[PDB]
């Protein structure tokens, strides 16, 4: 009954993702949940800033940062390459179910729907949406999200790919120095066709 | 170091972790100093010496170039990074009172000038204005050229006119740069027509 | 298969919630459906105007209204404090499945993901979105929706909370006195991490 | 598990829908996936242009095109009236299952929630959204999406209707004649209350 | 094949959706074909070779780009000319041109023209989709001024009907909103933000 989720847990104790390649250690919490809904997978992603370099972004007008998830042939997470450094797992209450994942492949984007290195179908690999940032003054600041599915595989061990880029390009930064506390993106839910189990 | 002054470039609006350049020395690298030193738009990998971009996206319109003073440890060197321009600023028609006049029975005349402002790099295809006739010139009477020395729309008439006819020569035009708009502003471009009135001289 | 839904029922015959503080009795119908999708709950809400005062909001330019749902430790709707005055229940055809609910706690927002009275995690208690009002001339007016999850328990018996605020601020009223028929908002769907059963 | 989906498959070999009534034969691949989610149905729809006339649309500033899906009383696609000419079916890997379906009715729009020929409830039959078109220069042009559920049963055999209208109105044509490759709109996910099995 | 008429005339609304019946071409004695089209681009009309019903194509008609189409259609077993006018829908928000608006009132004068506001709308000239409808956004709670719409040039004639005493320096400055007489089309309603335009009144 719980094998239909594959997520990162709720509010991990420590950072589990390195989004900024400049940071020396994990600089944010990436909360990613994947749910099997028939032939589709519902993906529920957002980020909580932990490091100061990551939180200072709200003081700038043009910001962009990407989380890259690479999965091997069986759908396990490649922590040596991915932004997320903690392997995904099933739901055990409000935590990750410590145990072996045997049906990870079912949660991965379909290579049929989102092919690799196929220029003719390149446009099929893109998804778009908008999340929000709640300012210290209660205003909703929109953040564009671009998701790229299995379109490129740099490392030979990569069989599936998911890149989620949060970017905003406005005229006034959401925060000023003395007001910026943390960067929390409103949850983004996107659907993608899933690979056969 | 292999060169007292290195020189590289990186495109405006480039994504995170775009390899701006690589600092070579004959080793631990480090940015001794920056100029203007704000925002923090570049990152220097101390192990390999490669300067990449960061999450704080660049804007040529805010800073045209950056100077970095770097060091190698086991001397100081200069690194000049030029920000290449992209067409991410839509033209704005400065003047609103655009009322030209045509002399009766004249051809090859300069009806008026349309002032245009573009924040992009001066002298580039990202800054020259390209004019097209949204309406009012279906009969092929007026001609608009782009004066690149000032980025102005020279509006000239080539066809005759009879004052007694009082033909409605007013027309509405739209403005875009010579080069195609950058991907960040396309789908936001909205070419609102700018009217110009053509008065017929008595 | 029907124990995975808690909803208000499709088109209740009589009004089931009180959406305006100025209303003396029930003044609209709040269609609210919650579906368990793995570790998430998919919420699906909209309001159908019934009272004349509520239906007359279509003739204004700056409107907002909030529905507040409060749930006890067992997830039952606190009809005395909440706007919706009819308890939620499982699916039985297109009607509420009259009977006792025991798994209600599973549908409520998680207190680990969405905490009470925590100033360090206030931002992660907001969901945002847009629905639409279809006018008489078929023009679609957007309505901003702010959903606040468990962030404040005014009453002692409140253990979970959902506040759905609709608001529009337009330059031309969607309707005039002679054309307004009813304020029906197009369905709005959001997601939230669900508390353990 | 496979009986919870009803879809057109992933990347059909040949065009299976005729969006443009002018086109002689099938002119687009319409990917559509309906998944049961408790009391709701998750619809996942997009189009892939095939014919030259269809792909020309990327070179024009103002366009709109509609896809109609008419279903009988049992939930079987009326291929001779609808745009899609290939019946929907259950999941078999990435392809449509071969066999009869007895529970297609469950996937249809609720005639209670979304009535036929009732003006007083007309506003309830609309759903709105936005998808995107990724152009050759990596720019996402928005596309307005208007989904009308059961509103009008033109023919005596039509018991359910789904009308999905894509449209865009821009100031710069997304493509030029020399760069247009294929009109592919990004996936659109919407939800509607489903009819009792 | 014999055409029933040498010239057919029809009409189709602007922004009409795809597969909207523009008209029908009758012929008696048949396969119909669009020989030619002026201005020949974009392909906004489709002729049913079986029935002769001209429909609109997915390419939405824009009247502000082309106000009339001329189709030459040949019937086969001679060509007929069909003139399809495009009817205006209010898809243009009027815009006030003069960004520097300053009024002047003579002391103790009534029934005088105070100012003229120049406005531009791109829809059909002479129609309710083009004439400006002015409303007082603010400042005229005292009931001093009145705005009329000069339809000859679509201008806002602002007149005053009350006397003023210079020694007062009463603040008569106000702010108006400009909109067309006919209601905005469903495509541009909900995209209309009536940013009030200001006008300062200086008493001589």
């Amino acid at each position: 009954d719980n094998i239909n989720t594959l997520w990162t847990g709720v509010n991990p104790t420590e950072a589990n993702c390195q989004i900024m390649n400049s940071s020396e250690s994990n600089d944010c919490k990436l909360i990613l949940t994947l749910v099997k809904t028939g032939a589709l997978v519902t993906a529920f992603v957002y980020v909580i800033g932990v490091s100061n370099n990551f939180n200072m972004l709200t003081t700038h007008r043009n910001i962009n940062f990407t989380a890259e998830l690479f999965f091997d042939s069986t759908g396990n997470l490649l922590t040596r390459l991915s932004s997320l450094k903690t392997p995904l797992n099933h739901k055990s209450g409000q935590n990750m179910a410590t145990g072996a994942i045997t049906n990870a492949k079912g949660f991965m984007p379909s290579t049929t729907a989102y092919p690799f290195n196929d220029n003719s179908r390149e446009k099929e690999n893109y998804i778009y949406g908008t999340c929000y940032y709640t300012a210290s003054d209660r205003t909703a600041f929109p953040i564009d999200i671009s998701v790229m599915l299995n379109r490129r595989a740099i490392n030979d061990e990569t069989s599936y790919c998911i890149r989620i880029t949060w970017s905003w390009n406005t005229g006034d930064a959401p925060e000023v120095q003395t007001s910026a506390t943390t960067l929390v993106t409103s949850p983004f839910t996107f659907y993608y066709i899933r690979e056969d189990d | 170091f292999t060169q007292d002054v290195f020189v590289g470039s990186v495109e405006e609006l480039s994504a995170a972790h775009t390899l701006v350049m690589k600092i070579n020395a004959t080793i631990s690298y480090r940015i001794v100093s920056l100029e203007p030193a704000y925002p923090p738009v570049f990152y220097l990998n101390k192990d390999t010496g490669e300067i990449y971009t960061t999450s704080v996206t660049l804007d040529r319109e805010e800073h045209s170039s950056y100077t970095l003073t770097v060091e190698a440890r086991d001397k100081q060197a200069q690194v000049q990074i030029r920000i290449l321009d992209v067409n991410d600023n839509i033209p704005v028609v400065e003047n609103k009172v655009l009322e030209g006049m045509v002399e009766e029975n004249q051809v090859n005349v300069e009806v008026t000038r349309i002032k245009v402002f573009d924040a992009d790099e001066i002298g580039s295809d990202n800054w020259l204005a390209n004019f097209t006739f949204a309406s009012g010139n279906e009969g092929g009477y007026f001609h608009i050229e782009t004066d690149a020395q000032t980025n102005e729309g020279i509006v000239t008439l080539i066809k005759e006119v009879d004052y007694e006819e009082m033909k409605n020569l007013d027309f509405s035009v739209i403005v875009a740069n010579k080069a195609a708009f950058h991907k960040s502003i396309r789908s936001k471009y909205k070419p609102t027509p700018i009217p110009i009135k053509v008065k017929v001289k008595n």
